[PDB]
Formats: C-alpha cells, structure tokens, sequence
C-alpha cells in the first residue's frame, strides 16, 4: 500500500525496455526500407536498359 | 537455495538456484519454467539491472531472496514465415533454436499444432531436430510454411 | 502521494512504446512481401536484359 516506490522503480525500467525494443524494431524498419530502395533503384535501371535495347532493335527492322 | 522472482502483475516464480549461479543461469531457468528466452527477460535486483555472466552471490542475492522480471517486447532476431495464404508472420528465435522449438513458436502465434506445420526454406524441407543455424538460417530470412497430413 | 501521478504517465508512456514497436513491425513485415516482389521483378528483367541485348548483337556486330 506504499510499495508504490517500487513499481515507480519497476515501471521506469519498463519504459527503458519498451523504447530500446521499439528504437531496435526502428533500426531494422528503416534498414529494411532501404534495402528495398535499392532494389526498386535495380528494377528501374534494368528497365532502363531493356527499353533502350529495345527501342534500338525497333530501328533495324523493316 | 530458493529464490523467488516477481514481475510487475504480481506473478510470482519460485527457482532452486546456487549462490554460484549466474544471471544467465536463472534466465534459463526461467525459460524452462515459462518459456521466456532469456534474450527477452531483464532481471532487477535493488533496483538495478543484473548482468547476465555475473554470480547471484555477485549481487548479494541471499536465500529466499527476490528479483524483479520485466518481459522485453522482443529479442535480438526475427525471421518471417509465409503462409499459402500469402500471410506474414514474424517470429522471436535463436540460432540455436531447433525447428520442433520453431514449430511450437508458430503454434503459440497462430494456433497450428505442430505435428501439421511443415518448414521449407531454400527448397528444402527442415528437420525437426536440427537448428536455424544448421540450416544457416540467418536473420529476416523467410520460412515457407504448409500443413500437411504427418500419414498420408 | 504524488508518485501515483508519475506511475500512471509511465505507465502511459510503456503503451504508447507498446503500439509504437507494433507500427514499426507492422511496416517490417510488409517490407519483406516487398523485397520478394521486388527480386522476382529484378530476375524476370535480368532474363529480359539478356535476351534483348542478344537479339540485339544478331544486328550490330
């Protein structure tokens, strides 16, 4: 009925925790974000390319 | 010696443990009575958080003395498991997990028994006694799940 | 008396990291459906890249 002190104790430890679990879940969030940018990067330069291929063939046929 | 370890709703463990006893011993022993990893549990003591290669006897932690359990939200690797269905799910393991613990993970997150998951990664079905790690399962590495009739 | 107060804004501040962690591993798991589509993408363009360029070769060389 006063070991309040304690679950102040307890509860700031619990905050602690649950924003390193969230900065940690962040961490990989955004890394995963960037690794999917770079692929969208890759796909764009390859359609790059196979539309530039492409359109040069569309000149050599007649 | 006994030990009693509490958490913030009043959850009250009882543990055996020695004085020589590390921090990572009584996670352990935590996991075998909750199925807690230890990779998800800090435990207090004074007010303080204990370090895992340190002694109970360390920390002055006496007989019958009490700790405090805080439940991290999660743990240091995920992997995801895709369903025929298309579903996502995400899932706290080990390296050294083997893929029966794996399987029962899925079965608390979804609800299939295990005896109906079947585990595939990289074109291969996965052993229930082997580990993530022997499969050179890595981080965010992605697990195709399937039921399956174990009998045909 | 007044640690009631503080106990309750922490204990605030613990749900609102709680749903905090749960968006940023929501957006996680979306991001590998993603990642999949995206190399099943950049494998089918790969093949496109070769075969175009090849048929392209049959011209000028």
């Amino acid at each position: 009925k006063q070991e309040l002190v304690t679950q102040n104790e307890l509860l700031k430890q619990q905050v602690k925790i649950f924003e390193e679990d969230f900065q940690r879940e962040r961490s990989d969030r955004e890394r995963m974000n960037e690794e999917k940018e770079e692929l969208k990067k890759q796909v764009e330069k390859l359609q790059a390319q196979v539309t530039l291929s492409n359109t040069q063939l569309k000149a050599f046929k007649d | 010696m006994q030990i009693f370890v509490k958490t913030l709703t009043g959850k009250t463990i009882t543990l055996e443990v020695e004085p020589s006893d590390t921090i990572e011993n009584v996670k352990a022993k935590i996991q075998d009575k909750e199925g807690i990893p230890p990779d998800q549990q800090r435990l207090i003591f004074a007010g303080k958080q204990l370090e895992d290669g340190r002694t109970l006897s360390d920390y002055n932690i006496q007989k019958e003395s009490t700790l405090h359990l805080v439940l991290r939200l999660r743990g240091g690797m995920q992997i995801f498991v895709k369903t025929l269905t298309g579903k996502t799910i995400t899932l706290e393991v080990e390296p050294s997990d083997t893929i029966e613990n794996v399987k029962a993970k899925i079965q608390d997150k979804e609800g299939i028994p295990p005896d109906q998951q079947r585990l595939i990664f990289a074109g291969k079905q996965l052993e229930d006694g082997r580990t993530l790690s022997d499969y050179n399962i890595q981080k965010e590495s992605t697990l195709h799940l399937v039921l399956r009739l174990r009998g045909g």
